């Protein structure tokens, strides 16, 4: 489709990109919520 | 003929166990690790899958011949074959010829039969999942073959294996592309793989156009896909363009970048040796002392073997540039010393305020340094014995006079004795005032402000670096 | 909300209760469900509470054989009234629960969200001001506008 | 590791910094110590 099939290539590239971003502020997330429930312990 | 005729059959099945059940429990556990976590990447068993390249690579390889085991290369790259529930059947084929090999004596087919097999995965039509287990299966016997270095007629194999190498990279490239995470395993095999392009490169012809297709996988990494790959590729394309003029020194600086995050760890490091060495050519030292140093302390733990060693020779390089160099036989070692002794009487003579002593090493053991193309230190290394000359008869001496202080460093001449002295203030070298009429050179010492300026900006670095250390510990300390 | 569950003070881990009851009470989520177990163990009385009307809205028109907690949940709803030692107040909404999940005969549930993709109004003004019955008691009834009708109707035309 | 570039290619060392100074000058030294007596 060259608009398209390889262009949402990209689309597509911009959800795994996200996702890669948002599984290091979710890393970040993770370790960060074992302070509150050592906190709340 | 008895004695080694009944010491031939234990060896072959030793690689027959553990080779056999090893790329089939590395490889067929990364089968189920790249169906899903895929998180990042991990595909723990691609750092297993470094481990074991250099399992073999060390013992016992792929091949010879032996006439034994030369089999496994047509072996693994055979039936795929073809979709997973299929692939039962011929994980058992492979067990078959075990018994094949245990009954009547073991084929060897190589060389010119390599031809078929490296095209039998394309012949059976498909794997065809795993672009990455095929491109291990075929170069895992073609990896090591290249030590045999016969250079006759199977180098242009691996140049077909670089072509069938390139159809499996078109096949990276079209599949997949959003989360792909077999590139994240294929960009460690596209490292090594085209560092073997750059290896059997170097004992036939350097690669111009291969460059150019370097630089096309390279630039089109960023932005799309690019975890692991492109730090490798920055080396890649450093390794040969510092070996080979020009201005590839102020290419770095468009390609950063930096590019984080750094990796694979000590792989980062080296990338700062190169750049060490390019960097030292624009004769700053500072920025080049920093880069050297940091080489070092970040490469664990070794062996081997005798790179690391040389990443250290150009180590004290730009610190004897510096004209503040440590004794460096505290990182004397038993390989390393007998490389470095002609080097070592080198600095020997460098630290010492006798010229003729230096102009006498560069004669005797250039020779050596012809080889390591070293000489771009040994003109601009001159500037720094004068320096450390004036620098201890400066402080040694309360007044000194110009004339007689030419024949003790071999100046040979009034003139030159207000040329070191004119140039030493005004690079802050020596606060003495000098008169001439004579003239004589009188020095004075001069302190107190001393402590105030130095040690608050180690400070800044002290402090910063603790607390540095403390984010780190935090980080780590966190993930339970 | 499953962090706030877990929060120090009884009083969001009540209100952490309610967002997953009311929220949650036309899905059948089982994550839902997972989260409000722990909080009719907690040692605070009106929590408790909560976890019950919350698990009694998570359970509406379902059956044991949508969610194996049904049955789990319905003997504790009687468990708890009938026991001397419990708190008054805990033991309210247990009977409380019960009317949730037999509402309207079994045959009506609470929907806030037509199929249209428009929300009912009477059914979430009905339900927000029931959120605090302590206040005013009267104030209950108002659930019974949240009450909708799911049935099938074959009516061709006319009468 | 052995991946990548490698397969390519008090302590008495303080002191020893000092002992090179005197490997390159003034010998150890007996013989010179003892000349120099009868010299002047």
């Amino acid at each position: 489709l060259e608009e398209g099939k390889a262009g949402s290539g990209l689309r597509q590239y911009y959800l795994s990109k996200i996702e890669e971003l948002q599984l290091i502020v979710n890393d970040k997330s993770q370790n960060l919520r074992r302070l509150q429930a050592q906190r709340n312990e | 003929p008895p004695g080694g005729g009944e010491q031939e059959p234990p060896p072959p099945p030793a690689p027959q166990d553990v080779e056999m059940k090893e790329e089939a429990a590395t490889g067929g556990g990364s089968t189920g690790e790249a169906d899903g976590k895929t998180a990042a990447a991990a595909a723990e068993h691609s750092q297993r899958e470094l481990d074991t390249v250099t399992l073999e690579d060390i013992k016992e390889h792929v091949k010879q011949l032996e006439k034994a085991v030369s089999g496994k290369e047509p072996r693994f790259v055979l039936r795929a074959l073809r979709m997973l529930p299929s692939t039962s059947r011929r994980l058992n084929h492979y067990v078959l010829y075990k018994a094949v090999q245990g009954f009547f004596t073991s084929n060897n087919a190589t060389r010119d039969f390599l031809l078929p097999f490296l095209e039998e995965p394309m012949d059976t039509e498909a794997d065809l999942q795993f672009r990455p287990r095929t491109g291990k299966a075929a170069s895992t016997p073609l990896l090591p073959e290249v030590e045999a270095y016969l250079q006759l007629l199977v180098v242009i194999f691996m140049m077909n294996s670089k072509r069938y190498k390139e159809a499996q990279k078109i096949s990276d490239d079209l599949m997949q592309k959003i989360s792909t995470q077999n590139r994240r395993a294929l960009d460690l095999v596209a490292a090594k793989c085209y560092y073997y392009h750059a290896r059997v490169y170097e004992f036939l012809d350097k690669l111009d156009v291969v460059r150019s297709f370097l630089h096309a996988r390279l630039r089109t990494a960023t932005l799309r896909h690019d975890a692991d790959g492109q730090a490798t590729l920055l080396n890649l394309l450093l390794r040969n363009y510092l070996h080979y003029s020009l201005y590839d020194q102020a290419e770095k600086l468009v390609s950063k970048s930096v590019f984080p995050e750094q990796a694979n760890n000590n792989e980062w490091a080296r990338y700062l040796y190169y750049t060490g060495r390019i960097k030292a050519i624009q004769l700053e030292y500072s920025e080049a002392r920093r880069t050297m140093t940091n080489a070092l302390r970040k490469a664990p733990q070794h062996t081997a073997v005798g790179f690391k060693q040389t990443v250290h020779k150009l180590l004290i390089v730009v610190e004897l540039l510096l004209g503040e160099i440590p004794d460096r036989l505290q990182f004397r070692q038993p390989s390393l010393k007998r490389s470095l002794m002609p080097y070592f009487l080198l600095t020997q003579a460098v630290r010492t305020g006798n010229l003729a002593k230096f102009n006498q090493v560069l004669d005797q053991f250039g020779e050596k340094f012809q080889a390591d193309g070293t000489y771009t230190l040994i003109i601009r290394l001159r500037h720094n014995v004068i320096k450390t000359g004036v620098r201890m008869i400066s402080l040694s001496y309360s007044r000194i006079s110009l004339a007689d202080i030419a024949q003790k460093l071999q100046l040979d001449s009034p003139e030159d004795a207000e040329f070191i002295v004119a140039k030493a203030i005004r690079d802050g070298v020596i606060e003495a005032s000098i008169n001439h009429e004579k003239g004589y050179v009188q020095s004075k010492e001069m302190i107190d402000i001393y402590s105030t300026r130095e040690p608050q900006l180690a400070f800044h670095q002290r402090i910063s670096f603790c607390l540095d250390i403390h984010n780190m510990s935090v980080k780590a300390m966190r993930f339970p | 909300v499953s962090l706030l569950s877990e929060s120090y003070n009884p009083h969001v881990r009540y209100g952490a209760a309610m967002a997953l009851g009311i929220c949650c009470a036309g899905t059948g989520n089982k994550e839902a469900i997972n989260l409000l177990e722990p909080m009719t163990n907690d040692p605070v009385n009106y929590v408790r509470q909560g976890a019950l009307i919350a698990s009694a809205l998570i359970m509406i028109q379902q059956t044991e054989i949508t969610c194996p907690k049904v049955n789990q949940f319905r003997q504790l709803y009687s468990k708890v009234i009938n026991d001397k030692h419990d708190d008054v107040m805990a033991k309210f909404g247990a009977i409380l629960a019960q009317g949730i999940l037999d509402a309207g005969g079994h045959n009506v549930t609470i929907s806030l969200q037509s199929r249209t993709g428009h929300t009912h109004m009477p059914s979430v003004v009905g339900v927000l001001v029931f959120t605090q019955f302590w206040f005013w008691f009267p104030l209950s009834h108002f659930l019974s506008l949240a009450y909708t009708p799911t049935c099938v109707i074959g009516l061709n035309k006319d009468l | 590791m052995s991946e990548k570039k490698q397969p390519v290619d008090e302590d008495n060392w303080d002191d020893d910094n000092v002992e090179d100074d005197f490997s390159n000058q003034l010998r150890a030294e007996l013989e010179k110590h003892g000349y120099k007596m009868e010299t002047s």
